[PDB]
RNA sequence: UGUGGUGGCGAUAGCGAGAAGGAUACACCUGUUCCCAUGCCGAACACAGAAGUUAAGCUUCUUAGCGCCGAUUGUAGUGAAGGGUUUCCCUUUGUGAGAGUAGGACGUCGCCACGC
RNA sequence: GCGGUCGCCUCCUAAAAGGUAACGGAGGCGCCCAAAGGUUCCCUCAGAAUGGUUGGAAAUCAUUCGAAGAGUGUAAAGGCA
RNA sequence: UGAUGGAGGUAGAGCACUGUUUGGACUAGGGGCCCAUCGGGUUACCGAAUUCAGAUAAACUCCGAAUGCCAUUCAUUUAU
């Protein structure tokens, strides 16, 4: 069942982050609102593609 | 309406009178009516409820609620989480005129014509006098209602002993057998 | 024909000051699983229930009435 | 009282076949007849069978010529002939 | 091969135990009693043979006090198996029994036929016995 | 029926309030007292447990009844009588209660007239 | 000095039982228009008021029925020396519990305000 | 040799700091939860007795007694009102 | 070595918790069966509501020792 993910940030473009999910309880693609340390600001991350 | 009215006329006086009160406040109150329709049969098929609400909307003033289950019972097929029942409580007002509607039209329309059981005693002033039909109160439709269940009614008054409560409701209508 | 032989290691708990002494800053003084010593001044938890000092200063223990006992650093 | 979530209401007004109480309340309702002042100025049409004084736990008994449709079904046709 | 009393398990292999003295523990219900005055265990079998001693003389009343009972369970291996792997099926049930404790006791009967059964009874048991009366209390009603 | 008590209840709720932070070594307590007819206020160290400056509400200077108003009188009161004594951060006591009315009365009043939170 | 608020100290502070009170204060009670609220219900929660009642809560006083705290003394257990069977027991020397009790005990200390 | 076992976590053996072996005595693990996480508010359980339609020892109710006799994702200890 | 404060649940007691248990009082009510084809439920065992007395535990505890262990701007002797 579950994945060990990682995310992706929508405007550095970087892979920061990784955690998990259970890909039967979430279909669609996780959003959380992170920190960035490369523009040392919050910023929306996804998950990677 | 009519029943805080024999309050302040008539029926605390005479409970000066039949017990020696000393004070005004020692006088026994009516609190609450709590009223639940037992189905038990939604787990079945889930369209039992769903009259049940209906009839008790038209009964009462309020909508009911669903009760949770807290068991899990092998034999009636339950777990926890279970909609089974349906509390309505009332206060204020609607106590008095529910009541009225009690003592004058619903009460002397039962086959088997006897009024009220007189064991009902749980030694602490509260008579639950439970209804067989549904088919009492005026606002039943013939054209709507299939089962032939009932209600529950538990009276909640603040008197210590059953002499009291009996008193309370010989002063309120209520006929005892 | 036998089914045991099982163990974990020990963990090694305990009491890791006496009383009396002078004990710097953010160092354990008894390892707990389980509260069984409620912190009192100075004295803080970590995730496994363990007991700092948060001020450098001198351990020592007292009682909460009847139950649970308390350790406290006094500076000095 | 929560809002919007809480079934209809009014106070509507007693009456009866026989003397007609006029004195309570009411939830459903009709079409109104007699708006009346002395009372909550709503619909008559509560109109019940029952004074709870024609049973007799409050009257006493009062059934012996109670000449009431079905009651006369059979107590008028041989009824006449029975008396 | 007769076990009379047995317990209801909620441990199989008990340890072996380790007894050294008593004190105590006197007569109470019952008015005539043996004191086991040595330390050792005491099997089943033994108090049957101790109860049907006492009875054969206990014709048409007096009561029977059994005032010990087989909580714990020996072990014992086979017969051509070495040392080694583990503890043996549990065969038997057996209580320990220090100084100072009374194996048996009796009333409703007179004083004769009560060491007489006593006698009966000690000749079956391992331990030196005496006997005493239910003697002096506050009360002896 | 057994009608629950009224003060029971703020008790436990004071309870479980003052274990995180009283704290009143110079940054003391307020104080929050409902009643069917008043509001009282004080101003508590620790561990001395000696006040430092209070007000009340039936006792010396009233606008109203079991109003708001009453209340930002009291806070008044005590942010005045504080600020004589060189006091800047108290620490509010919820009481037991809520911040909807008679509370925050107090307390927004408490805040303009010299005190600091 | 009464009452209310508010703190520490191991329930010796408690639980049960009984009596008394409304100067102020506290509390019950009246009601819902308003801030606000009920998975239904002004029961609480929140806000307006003040007809009355000390019945309840609260405060004061009595009480050793349940619970708590209990000395001294006797014994089991045991460090260090020793002696016999060696499974176990006994003797000198140091330390002593657990039970079972005489007994203590129906609180003590601190601050602010109001009324008197 | 044939059997069984090989890493980790709890309890006992373990001689009242810690540590301590046996093919000694008992049980689990190779995960789960996008909320079963963070904060801010509010709340108190298992049972028993007595009455009440379907309704039954055992559903939803009502009053009273009830320091825990409950619950804590999962084995066992230590905790938590 | 002496003085002082503290951590802990061994020995022994081991009843209040959980397990194992022995006799007496009792019905709320069960009996193969009754008095039967409404009340006495003859006798019977009595578990639970209980409640007196009496025992037991390595994986039971309301309690609780000598001793060892860790500490000290402490004291005496010694020299690590
Ligand atoms: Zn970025």
């Amino acid at each position: 069942m579950r994945v060990n993910i990682t995310l992706e940030c929508t405007s550095c473009k970087e892979r920061n982050y990784l955690t998990n999910k259970n890909k039967r309880n979430n279909p669609d693609r996780l959003e959380k609102q992170k920190y960035c340390p490369r523009e040392r600001k919050v910023t929306l991350h996804r998950e990677t593609k | 309406n009519r029943l805080k009215e024999k309050y302040i006329k008539e029926v605390t006086p005479s409970l000066v009178e039949k017990f020696n009160y000393s004070s005004v406040m020692q006088t026994p109150k009516v609190d609450k009516i709590v009223i639940n329709m037992g189905v038990g049969d939604a787990v079945s098929n889930a369209k039992n409820l769903d009259k049940a609400v209906e009839e008790l909307a038209l009964i009462t003033g309020q909508k009911p609620l669903i009760t949770k289950a807290k068991k899990s019972i092998a034999g009636f097929r339950l777990r926890e989480g279970m909609p089974i029942g349906a509390k309505v409580t009332l206060r204020g007002e609607r106590m008095y005129e529910f009541l009225d509607k009690l003592v004058t039209v619903s009460l002397p329309r039962v086959r088997d014509f006897h009024g009220v059981s007189k064991k009902a005693f749980d030694g602490r002033g509260n008579y639950t006098l439970g209804i067989k039909e549904q088919l009492i109160f005026p606002e039943v439709d013939y054209d709507l209602v299939d089962k032939v269940r009932g209600m529950d009614i538990v009276i909640v008054t603040t008197a210590n002993t059953d002499e009291e409560s009996r008193e309370l409701l010989a002063q309120l209508g209520m006929p005892f057998q | 024909s036998t089914s045991n032989g099982r163990d974990s290691e020990s963990k090694r708990l305990g009491a890791k000051s006496a009383d009396g002494q002078t004990v710097t800053g953010g160092s354990i003084l008894y390892r707990q699983r389980g509260t069984k010593i409620y912190p009192g001044v100075n004295v803080g938890i970590g995730g496994d229930d363990t007991l700092f000092a948060k001020v450098d200063g001198v351990v020592r223990f007292e009682r909460k009435g009847r139950d649970k006992k308390q350790v406290s650093v006094y500076p000095v | 009282m929560k809002q919007d979530i809480h079934p209809n209401y009014q106070p509507v007004v007693f009456m009866d076949s026989t003397t007609g109480f006029k004195f309570l309340s009411g939830s459903t309702k009709g079409s109104s007849e007699t708006v009346e002042w002395e009372d909550g100025n709503t619909y008559p049409l509560l109109r019940v069978e029952v004074t709870s004084d024609s049973h007799p736990f409050y009257t006493g008994r009062q059934k012996f010529t109670q000449a009431d449709g079905r009651v006369d079904r059979f107590n008028k046709k041989y009824g006449l002939k029975d008396e | 091969m007769l076990v009379p009393k047995r317990v209801k398990h909620r441990r199989e292999f008990r340890g072996k135990m380790r007894g050294e003295a008593k004190g105590g523990k006197e007569v109470a219900f019952g008015e005539w009693g043996l004191q086991a005055t040595e330390s050792h265990w005491i099997t089943n079998r033994q108090i049957e043979a101790a109860r049907i001693a006492m009875t054969r003389y206990m014709k048409r009343g007096g009561k029977v006090w059994i005032k010990i009972f087989p909580h714990k369970s020996y072990t014992s291996k086979a017969i051509g198996v070495r040392m080694g792997k583990g503890k043996g099926a549990p065969e038997g049930w057996v209580s320990p029994v220090k100084r100072g404790k009374i194996m048996f006791e009796i009333a409703g009967v007179p004083e004769e036929v009560a060491r007489e059964a006593l006698r009966l009874a000690s000749h079956k048991l391992p331990v030196k016995t005496k006997i005493v009366k239910r003697e002096e209390m506050g009360g002896e009603s | 029926i057994t009608k629950p008590d009224k003060n029971k209840t703020r008790q436990k709720r004071h309870r479980r309030v003052r274990n995180k932070i009283s704290g009143t070594a110079e940054c003391p307590r307020l104080n929050i007292f409902r009643s069917n007819k008043n509001i009282y206020a004080q101003v508590i160290d620790d561990v001395a447990g000696v006040t430092l400056a209070s007000a009340s509400a039936l006792d010396k200077e009233i606008s109203g009844g079991t109003k708001t108003e009453t209340a930002a009188a009291v806070g008044k009161l005590v942010a005045e009588r504080a600020a004589e004594k060189g006091i800047k951060k108290v620490v509010f006591d919820r009481g037991g209660y809520l911040y909807h009315g008679r509370v925050q009365a107090l307390a927004e009043a408490a805040r303009e007239n010299g005190l600091e939170f």
